[PDB]
């Protein structure tokens, strides 16, 4: 699962993370998973089922699903959003596997 | 909600080590757990999962043969076995709840392939060095 | 010497002085062969061994489930399946489930799931063929020199170890300063290996009905596969169960050892002393001295004096046997012996140590006799200083 190595963008802009690797099967991308994780804290459910997004996550963010493609919005930056993002998807039916990892810069 | 976490510390190339995680809030007996690895300042890699009595697991192929899931219902607790460790195992492992299958299996035991998951709750991790 | 100290001794003679002999020999038993103008001998059989087996089957009594891997399916979604299903050191079985909303599926009905598990071998027995003509025998023939350390002695090397087949039977043996003595060997196995399965259980063996040995109802692996990994009839000590259509599981079926060796109480058993097959049969085996002489014979008496380096003991069989050591000049000597009454009138008793010579002055001898029942006179040595010792046999 490759993502983007690093994504900047000024408070108040809309960006958006990428995640695709290699998989040709409408099962995985359907089925992607995003977290949030500030360095040594533990990582945090903000996306699951590709666009479905759970309680407590903010608005700004939003859930994207391409056809080999995964896409994470964050619709209006702010300061508190600098963190790592990492996208997660299946290897195998049974198997799961995280992306390359993208760093957050406001 | 808690994923409490024990087993880190010294470890020596080529040996064994049990990794505890603890639980507390919810039907863990109902619940598919998860153990994921991340270096000292590198990325996420999923290691291994169990279904609610560990009949349906799943490894990485980084450690297909050397690592070993197991979980007693009784305890509320998951365990990870690591078995002849190499250099490049060293890691903080964490362990998760996969509490979106929830809203599907009630049960959290039925291995459907590309079933709807979502680690929900996180543990605070332990570090290990090899 | 080596068979002074065992209960089950056989003291054989020959018939017309003892130019030849019948001997039978058995684990356990130790025969002590004479006859006139030869010398002594102890035989003794130490190994028997089944050499050129060839395994028929090798079955499983222990049997361990691990790597156990489950895939399930929505009704309307197909036959589930796994790669383990392909992998013949699984065993996998399919079944039908309800799945439902409750359970992750969109529509209810039967959803089929299937289970493998890997089948691993813990504890197996193993069924031999053996050929009759292929049982190697090592019988150690040690005379009655009557060496310092000789007198049962194990493992120090005083006899010559000969290997005798059903097949090859007739032996020529050579004994140092003795010559040779030839074995013509007959085995008395008492059950033979015709249509019989040596089933071998780690440290236990039983002669089994071929049939019955083909016909056991355990996980088997043929002898054209050996360290191989596809055991057949898996099934035997594997059950699959799903009695509510929720989940199936795999269960084991537990050791078959003890079980087995309940069905092996109306079988011949076999033995095993320091991980080597004991057989109950005897071996019937004809002896010649005639190639056999005393060594010495041509020496001339011990004109000194004789002392008792040990107190004379007496075997579980009445005979004695009396260490001395030479304190005079003529070695290599020939020992006086004489077992008398309490007058010295009438030699009585017999000697069984026959010849004893004295080789090295500082080397005490060994000397084995029968005794008279009452009062006797062991009498070692000529005049003077005659070795007087007075003999207790009730
Ligand atoms: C069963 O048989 C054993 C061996 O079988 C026989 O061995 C020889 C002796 C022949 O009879 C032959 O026909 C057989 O093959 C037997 O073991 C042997 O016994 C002797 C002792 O009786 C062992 O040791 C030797 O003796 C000296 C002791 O010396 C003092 O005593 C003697 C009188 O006994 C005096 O003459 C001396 O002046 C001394 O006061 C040992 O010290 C020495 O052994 C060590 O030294 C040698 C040489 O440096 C080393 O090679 C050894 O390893 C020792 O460290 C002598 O060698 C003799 O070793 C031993 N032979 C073998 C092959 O082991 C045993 O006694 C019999 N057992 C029974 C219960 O019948
Ligand atoms: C099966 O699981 C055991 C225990 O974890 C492990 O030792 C073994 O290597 C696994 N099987 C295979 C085929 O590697």
């Amino acid at each position: 699962l490759t993502q983007p190595a690093s994504v900047s963008g000024s408070p108040g802009q809309s960006i958006t993370i990428s995640c695709t690797g290699i998989s040709s099967d409408v099962e995985t991308y359907n089925l992607v998973s995003w977290y949030e994780q500030h360095p040594g804290k533990a990582p945090k459910l903000i996306i699951y089922e590709a666009s479905k997004r759970p309680s407590g996550v903010s608005n700004r963010f939003s859930g994207s699903k391409s056809g080999n493609t995964a896409s994470l919005a964050i619709s209006g930056l702010q300061a508190e959003d600098e963190a790592d993002y990492y996208c997660c998807s299946y290897a195998g039916g049974k198997s799961l596997v995280f992306g390359g990892g993208t760093r957050l810069t406001v | 909600v808690q994923l409490v976490e024990s087993g880190g510390g010294l470890v020596q190339p080529g040996g064994s080590l049990k990794l505890s995680c603890a639980a507390s809030g919810f039907t863990f007996s109902s619940h598919w757990m998860h153990w994921v690895r991340q270096a000292p300042g590198k990325g996420l890699v999923w290691v291994s999962r169990t279904n609610s009595d560990g009949s349906s697991t799943s490894y990485a192929d980084s450690v297909k043969g050397r690592f070993m899931i197991s979980r007693d219902n009784s305890k509320n607790t998951v365990y990870l076995h690591m078995n002849g460790l190499r250099a490049e195992d060293t890691a903080v492992y964490f362990c998760a709840r996969d509490g979106v299958r929830y809203y599907y299996d009630s049960t959290g035991y039925y291995p459907d392939n590309f079933f709807q998951y979502g680690l929900d709750v996180w543990g605070q991790g332990t570090t290990v060095t090899v | 010497m080596r068979c002074i100290g065992i209960s089950n001794r056989d003291f054989v003679e020959g018939v017309s002085g003892g130019s030849w002999v019948d001997i039978v020999l058995e684990h356990g038993s130790c025969v002590t062969t004479m006859a006139k103008n030869k010398p002594t001998l102890d035989f003794e059989l130490i190994k028997t061994e089944a050499k050129q087996p060839a395994t028929l089957r090798k079955y499983c009594i222990e049997a361990k489930l691990t790597n156990t891997t489950t895939e399930s399916r929505c009704p309307t979604q197909g036959e589930p399946s796994l790669n383990e299903e392909q992998d013949k050191r699984f065993i996998c079985k399919h079944s039908m489930v309800d799945r439902g909303w409750g359970n992750g599926c969109g529509l209810f009905g039967k959803g089929g799931i299937v289970t493998c598990a890997k089948f691993t071998c813990k504890k197996n027995m193993e069924g031999k063929i053996v050929q009759p003509e292929n049982l190697e025998y090592t019988i150690v023939i040690t005379p009655h020199s009557g060496e310092e350390h000789a007198v049962g002695n194990d493992t120090g090397k005083h006899g010559k170890e000969i290997k005798i087949t059903p097949q090859s039977s007739t032996t020529e043996a050579e004994l140092t300063g003795y010559g040779t003595v030839t074995m013509e060997c007959s085995p008395r196995t008492g059950l033979d290996f015709n249509e019989m399965v040596l089933l071998q259980m780690e440290d236990k063996a039983w002669l089994v009905h071929r049939q019955w040995f083909l016909d056991l109802p355990l996980p088997w692996l043929p002898g054209a596969d050996t360290q191989g990994s596809n055991w057949i009839q898996k099934e035997t000590l594997v059950t699959f169960k799903n009695p509510h259509a929720k989940k199936q599981d795999v269960v084991v079926l537990g050791s078959q050892e003890g079980a087995m060796h309940t069905a092996l109480t109306g079988a011949t058993e076999i033995q095993m002393s320091s991980g080597n097959l004991l057989f109950t049969g005897h071996l019937k085996c004809r002896l010649r001295m005639d190639k056999l002489q005393l060594k010495g014979m041509s020496y001339s008496m011990c004109t000194g004096k004789f002392k008792i380096v040990k107190e004379i003991a007496e075997t579980q069989h009445g005979t004695i046997v009396i260490r001395v050591q030479y304190e005079g000049d003529g070695s290599p000597c020939k020992i006086p012996f004489e077992i008398t009454d309490l007058e010295k009138r009438h030699v009585l008793g017999r000697l069984i140590t026959v010849n004893p010579i004295v080789t090295e002055k500082d080397s005490p001898v060994n000397i084995e006799a029968e005794p008279p029942f009452g009062d006797s006179y062991i009498i070692v040595g000529v005049e003077p200083g005659q070795l007087k010792l007075n003999w207790l046999r009730p």
